[PDB]
């Protein structure tokens, strides 16, 4: 369900978005820019479909 | 006659479903800390099936007239319906206290909940529910009633003011307290899943985690459903001291919370089976 460009689809949240050299997390804490309301940071993100679902990554 | 049929169909259709899940599901949890709390709640639904419904049968469905069990038996019954319906709530309560536990406290939980303090803590809640359902034994007795024809009844044998003393206390304490306790630990619980990115630390035991604790959530909203209703009605006993379409309401309402009080006590295995697909297959295997 999850598309990489953004990211749009059907996402309950979104976790660790980085530049795969560097990656963003939600709230910030960063390693080598992110706005976490946008949605918007190979690209690889992590996120969860459901509240009880598992963890996944996937790639742009 | 014809409703006595219809209601004696839909309770041969519970006690055949129900008796098979339960006794099905003690064996295949057999062959951890989860286990023995769904372990005791298919042996308070077993005597549920297998003692109180063929009382209800004869001397409640067929014969109403006159009571045929004794002095005794009287008193025994009622005892075990109280006993039965403390088992069920405690049990759900504590099942959802391991739970929170594990989500919220997982290094402290390893000690509070062990399997020998598991063993010791279900004992005890066995041990309240008697206690709890003894001042039904005091409240009811087998007298002779005298011209409704004369004759051996089942009846409250105290003052009728007294007796709904007694109901209420049983209300609060078999489900309203229950109640708010699970209300405020799922909460919790929620607003930590909706969060955390990782819990315990691995993919693999984060997604056993969540499965487990969706699971046991549903055990919950059918327990809601099926006992609230059946307060209420035992709540009007008390407050609702009428006109034939009043009438008819109050006696359709009587009869579907005593169903309901059996569909509680077959719901469950039905649940394990849909959510979890490891307990399907070896219990498909083990059935
Ligand atoms: C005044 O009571 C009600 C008024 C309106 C609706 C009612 O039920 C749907 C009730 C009600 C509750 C109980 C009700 O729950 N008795 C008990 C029971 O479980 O059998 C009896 C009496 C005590 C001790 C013990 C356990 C409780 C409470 C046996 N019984 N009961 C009824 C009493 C009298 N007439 C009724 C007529 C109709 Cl059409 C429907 C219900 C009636
Ligand atoms: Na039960």
């Amino acid at each position: 369900q999850v598309q990489l460009q953004a990211a749009s689809g059907t996402i309950f949240r979104l976790y660790d978005m980085g530049w795969y050299v560097a990656s963003i997390t939600s709230g910030g804490s960063t390693k080598y820019s992110r706005d976490n309301a946008k949605n918007t940071v190979y690209c690889n993100a992590e996120y969860r479909t459901g509240i009880w679902e598992e963890l996944l990554d996937g790639w742009g | 006659i014809y409703s006595k049929v219809l209601v004696t169909a839909v309770y041969l259709a519970l006690f055949v479903v129900g008796t098979v899940g339960n006794t099905v599901t003690l064996f295949t949890l057999a062959r951890s800390t989860v286990h023995y709390h769904l372990g005791s709640l298919a042996l308070s639904d077993l005597l549920t099936l297998l003692l109180a419904m063929p009382v209800e049968l004869y001397n409640f469905i067929w014969v109403h007239h006159p009571w045929a069990f004794g002095d005794a038996g009287c008193r025994g019954y009622y005892f075990l319906r109280d006993a039965c319906t403390y088992a069920t709530a405690l049990n759900v309560a504590s099942l959802s206290v391991e739970r929170y536990l594990a989500i919220c406290h997982p290094f402290k939980a390893k000690t509070l909940m062990s399997r020998s303090r598991t063993k010791k803590f279900i004992s005890a809640i066995w041990l309240a529910s008697a206690l709890l359902a003894v001042p039904m034994l005091f409240t009811m007795g087998e007298q002779n009633r005298s011209a409704h024809a004369g004759g051996l009844v089942c009846t409250p044998t105290i003052h009728t003011a007294t007796v709904k003393v007694v109901i209420q206390v049983n209300t609060f304490m078999s489900f309203i307290f229950p109640m708010v306790v699970i209300s405020v630990l799922y909460t919790l619980m929620i607003l930590r899943l909706k969060s955390v990115r990782l819990l315990s630390g691995s993919r693999e035991k984060d997604r056993n985690l969540r499965r487990i604790t969706r699971l046991v959530l549903a055990v919950v909203i059918a327990f809601v459903v099926c006992w609230l209703p059946y307060h209420v009605r035992r709540l009007m006993f008390c407050y609702i001291s009428w006109t034939p379409f009043l009438y008819d309401f109050y006696h359709y309402f009587y009869m579907v919370t005593n169903a309901l009080f059996y569909v509680s006590s077959t719901i469950n295995p039905i649940l394990y089976n849909l959510v979890s697909a490891n307990f399907r297959h070896i219990f498909l295997a083990t059935l």
